[PDB]
RNA sequence: GGCCAGAACCAGCCCUACUGCAUUAUCCUGUCGGGGAUCAAAAUCCGGCGGGCAACGAAGUGCAAGAAGGGUCUUGG
RNA sequence: UUAGGGAUAUGUGGCGUCAAAACUUAUGGGCUCAUUCUCGAUACGUGAAAAGGGUUGGUGGAUUCCACCGGCCCCGAAAAUGGAUGACGCUUAAGCCCAAUUAGUGAUUGCCCAUUAUUCCUUUGGUAAGGGCGGAAACAAAGGAGAAAGUGUAGCCCUUCCGAUGUA
RNA sequence: AUCGAAUCGCCACCUACAAGACUGGAGCUUGCUCCCUCGAAGGCGCCAAGUAUAUUCAUGAUCACAAGACA
């Protein structure tokens, strides 16, 4: 929430509404550790990254194996004063942020800048929905990373069994988001179809030598 | 074949006269021009790239700052002899748009000859359009994998 | 990939002396990564069989035997390995390969995987191309049925190295970070 | 099932390596990983072993036996016309276009840029026509629905007089 | 670390062959100071006067197998505050 | 100008690009006989016989002795 | 194994992130699932036995089963602050055994890190090794300067080679 | 109003979704055949608002942060 000085200076400058170069990653069906490693290396390279749908990250193995792993991590606590002890975050996006943080030099200013370049969400919040096409990480996708006979866990289910209390909220919000997006996609089908037919007829309207040029490079 | 000789030149073969070049640095970076000759004693190249098409005047440029492409216009009828080193030699100052009539006339003569030579080639209209185009490195482009 | 072991024939003999004027000549098959190893194995065999040390012997010839033309074959590999617990274990295994060096290299990788047996504890007794009807194991015999066909499922088709990307738009091939 | 099985006679495209994007015929199956591949009409495709991770099974299958002779393979491939049918598909044309893009000069890239831009301009023209006829663009449909209301309640006396006065003032 | 040699990752350069193509090219790190100090063409072109500054170097060799390049900067090492920031790799000195 | 920077050349180094000699036979090819398998075949395999260069960039087998583009803010001019 | 500096190349060790290197290499073969002690990735060494039982290998018999022997995994396996393959994590491994170097194409150096190796520059010291040192002839301002017969100095001067760490 | 900056791809067609042991559709013979939108491009953008009869560029003098940036 910008200060009044920031707004006043922007008003004086006459500059437009700015948005930094941000990559949005859809983490659904991504392997937790591999996505974390890729994101951490890109953050150390200066990228600004927002990850969405952290509740649908995957870990190899049955849900009980990974819930027991989390409970083992949870019992680590400074006995003489649990405040200032290890802080155990239950939300899936918090879990991903912690996984990435453990893959960074978190005790330097450079690592801190890298970690503060990452924003994690459960689901896809409205401020992210329309910012542009979201990306995947092919080398960290479940369908190429896990042999499909093996059991795997979805991060949100494990989290909700270890203390995360926002599973149903995120589920209902994601259902509403998908319904709104699918209505907006079924509408505008006529606009996309109009542009397709326009390109098809443009082919018959342009000069012929250009058509041949398109043909030899695979565009016509 | 004498290093001391003005005719000495180690210029790479692709920078042949008439070859169209992409200017990589300086005022006219990204403009495509036409190489006319190399100045004596292994000097810089001279490019016109007719000022009508892209705005590059008769200018000298080091060949380490062009990409000489494999597309060429036969300029054997252009008479690049009057382009000399003295043309760009300048009587400097002392205790301190505008074009000398000689430079303006040389530009006119070379430009007319070059425009006719370009219009005399097959796909010559396409080559004039190509000389009008600006080269830029776009997001996602890998120029190190390209032929030129 | 091509087999890591080559097919060598090492021919050698004890150096002739006053006690042995016309010593016997021995021919020795061996599958080795290079000819130095092949000659080392030959001299090990000469020592432990004929009581002839390398310091008193000759190498008449050391040559690679070329592989035949590549044909999908059945290979009987008669092979032995030593372990401390069980001594020497000899087995006869069957393999699908296209060469004898391919079958032998496969046998070595197989013994390494299922029995933790390394190269220098393994002796190959015989490798031989056999007909299909003499194949004994169903996992090898299934591969010469007339109507053998299968889909390629659960494949990980990685891109060409030049075109590999880190971030890609979800339902396109538009690279974002590369 | 629509998946193309690995079998004797199946046409394949080489995925990666020295022979990337070449076509050959499977002549034998070694085991679960290895097949024998040959294409008599490509000079680099003599009979050789390819790992099954490195091939794309195509939708064509000439009818040959396992470990077939070269003459039988050539005759079957020529009679089946598999190479012709495969060449007439769009993925083959895409491979050819990738090859032409890789070797392209700067002038060829400029020609392609001009052709694409001309196509884009002409598609814009056609779209503008159809948009005028039937609105699907944001501005056109907004104009239509706000035009109904603009003409619904601009017939007012004060509105018409204000419009006349403003036309006069300018 | 040995600060006399910088490592640069260039977009779309993902093999040692591409990095080989870039060997010898001029490399620039652009930043700004606080005050306006002397620049090239300070007298000739006063519109160039800026807090903006650049540090120059050249690609010496590729690094690894995946397109990373080693860069030597003129005279002095590039500042560590440039780690993670933009670097310009130009197309000159050209070989084509 | 004894300062900054860019291109040329030179000398010395350092990376290139370009490969010949020998070898293959437990091999290559044709045809007889067998043996195999399915509706029938061909093939995988084994013995003969007649021929041989598997010669694509043959083979990833032994040794190579091929003089002269790009790097030098890694040297000095 | 070490004068103080650059370049190049290695050693041991590595190449998912931390962390340079396979931006998670191959157009390599197998094996492995593990639930509160965390399976594994522990050379030295720093977490185990007698004994026994999922999977996939071997040997020898009987008509698919009988016995026996390996691999990996599991059980046997209990301690006191919360905690440790270094951490995260990894299971189409980033685990184990084996084997490669851009891959049945057409030959025998993928890559990253040293106070090591090679080479270049400078220093310093030798059981140091060689030259020069009889001013060569001429030459003012509107090519210059130096040239000492010397252990040691701003070392007479030049060239060359080798060594260079260190408590008492 | 300091203030000179580093940043250099836009979009109202990507900016919906799911599956990778089955990907547009059929058929029965179930891995082959037949059809198609033939299964390997998000659309633009890169100097004439569009592919052509054009039209100002200099002297900013041969590299220098692009001397400029509401595409
Ligand atoms: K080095
Ligand atoms: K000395
Ligand atoms: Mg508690
Ligand atoms: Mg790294
Ligand atoms: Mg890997
Ligand atoms: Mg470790
Ligand atoms: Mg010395
Ligand atoms: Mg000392
Ligand atoms: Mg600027
Ligand atoms: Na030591
Ligand atoms: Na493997």
């Amino acid at each position: 929430f910008p200060s009044r000085k920031d707004a006043f200076r922007a008003q004086r400058k006459g500059a437009k509404k700015h948005r930094p170069e941000i990559i949005v990653i859809d983490l659904k069906d991504h392997v937790l550790g591999r996505a974390a490693a890729v994101v951490a290396k890109q953050l150390l390279l200066g990228k600004k990254i927002t990850v969405v749908r952290c509740e649908q990250l995957n870990i190899a193995g049955t849900e009980i194996r990974n819930k027991i792993k989390y409970l083992q991590y949870l019992r680590k606590r400074k006995l003489t004063n649990p405040t200032k002890g290890p802080f155990h975050h239950r939300a899936p996006s918090d879990v991903f942020v912690r996984t990435v943080r453990s893959m960074l030099p978190r005790y330097t200013k450079r690592g801190m800048k890298a970690l503060n370049s990452l924003v994690a969400y459960e689901g896809i919040p409205p401020n992210v929905v329309r910012t542009g096409g979201r990306v995947v990480i092919p080398r960290a996708q479940r369908h190429v990373c896990y042999r499909s006979e093996r059991p795997y866990t979805v991060l949100g289910n494990m989290c909700k069994h270890v203390g995360w209390k926002y599973s149903d909220v995120v589920a209902n919000l994601e259902k509403a988001r998908v319904e709104k997006a699918s209505r907006h996609h079924e509408k505008q089908a006529k606009l996309r179809d109009a542009w397709k037919s326009a390109r098809k007829e443009a082919l018959a309207k342009m000069p012929k030598h250009n058509v041949e040029v398109l043909k030899k490079f695979g565009y016509a | 074949v004498s290093r001391k000789s003005p005719e000495y030149t180690t210029l790479r073969k692709s920078c042949a006269p008439g070859a169209i070049a992409i200017i990589l640095a300086g005022r006219f970076r990204g403009r495509r021009a036409v190489i006319l000759k190399q100045l004596p004693h292994n000097g810089p190249l001279v490019v016109s790239g007719p000022m009508k098409y892209n705005g590059v005047p008769i200018r000298r440029i080091d060949s380490r700052y062009v990409i000489a492409t494999s597309t060429t216009v036969d300029i054997s009828s252009v008479d690049t002899a009057p382009i000399t080193a003295e043309v760009f030699q300048r009587p400097k100052a002392e205790k301190p748009t505008l074009v000398s009539d000689a430079r303006a006339q040389l530009q006119k003569k070379i430009d007319a000859a070059l425009i006719a030579a370009i219009k005399k080639d097959a796909q010559g209209k396409e080559k004039a359009g190509y000389l009008r185009s600006v080269f830029t490195v776009k997001p996602g482009d890998a120029p190190h994998r390209w032929n030129w | 990939v091509k087999p890591h072991l080559r097919h060598y024939q090492v021919v050698g003999r004890e150096s002739p002396s006053e006690k042995n004027p016309e010593p016997t000549v021995y021919k020795f098959e061996v599958f080795a990564p290079n000819f130095v190893v092949a000659k080392s194995r030959f001299w090990r065999m000469m020592r432990v069989k004929n009581k002839v040390k390398a310091t008193h012997g000759d190498v008449l010839s050391c040559k690679v035997v070329k592989d035949a033309k590549l044909v999908a074959r059945n290979y009987l590999v008669d092979i032995a390995y030593y372990s401390q617990r069980c001594g020497y274990t000899r087995m006869v295994k069957e393999f699908r390969d296209v060469s004898k060096t391919g079958a032998v290299s496969q046998a070595y990788h197989d013994l390494a995987s299922r029995h933790r047996a390394r190269y220098h504890n393994i002796e190959v007794l015989n490798v031989k191309s056999i007909p299909d009807h003499e194949v004994k194991h169903l996992s090898i015999a299934q591969y010469h049925a007339p109507n053998l066909s299968f889909p390629l499922l659960q494949r990980r088709t990685k891109a060409t190295r030049k075109d590999r990307a880190i971030f890609v738009k979800k339902n396109t091939k538009r690279a974002v970070v590369a | 099932v629509k998946s193309h099985y690995i079998c004797a006679g199946r046409l394949v495209r080489i995925l990666r390596g020295p022979r990337q994007d070449r076509v050959g015929v499977i002549v034998d199956i070694v085991d679960a990983n290895r097949v024998l591949v040959e294409n008599p009409e490509d000079a680099k495709m003599w009979r050789h072993v390819q790992n099954l991770k490195n091939v794309e099974p195509l939708k064509y299958c000439v009818s040959v036996s396992r470990n077939c002779s070269a003459k039988a393979l050539k005759d079957a491939l020529a009679s089946s016309k598999a190479l012709e049918k495969y060449a007439k598909t769009r993925t083959a044309a895409r491979v050819e276009a990738k090859k032409a893009c890789a070797v392209s000069t700067d002038f060829e890239r400029y020609q392609l840029r001009v052709a694409r831009r001309s196509r884009a301009h002409w598609a814009r023209k056609v779209f503008d026509e159809k948009d005028a006829k039937t609105p699907v663009s944001w501005h056109k449909v907004a104009l239509k629905k706000m035009l109904k209301k603009a003409a619904k309640m601009d017939s007012t006396e004060g509105a018409k007089r204000r419009m006349q006065k403003a036309i006069a003032a300018r | 670390q040995t600060k006399q040699t910088a490592l640069v990752r260039v977009e779309n350069v993902n093999t040692r062959e591409d990095a080989t193509w870039y060997v010898g090219k001029r490399v620039c790190y652009v930043y700004h100071g606080k005050k306006v100090k002397r620049c090239v063409r300070w007298s000739k072109a006063p519109a160039r006067r800026s807090t903006t500054r650049a540090l120059w170097g050249r690609v010496t060799r590729p690094h690894g197998n995946a397109g990373m390049m080693r860069v030597k900067f003129n005279g002095a090492s590039v500042p560590a505050s440039a780690i993670g920031r933009r670097i310009r790799v130009y197309l000159y000195p050209s070989q084509i």
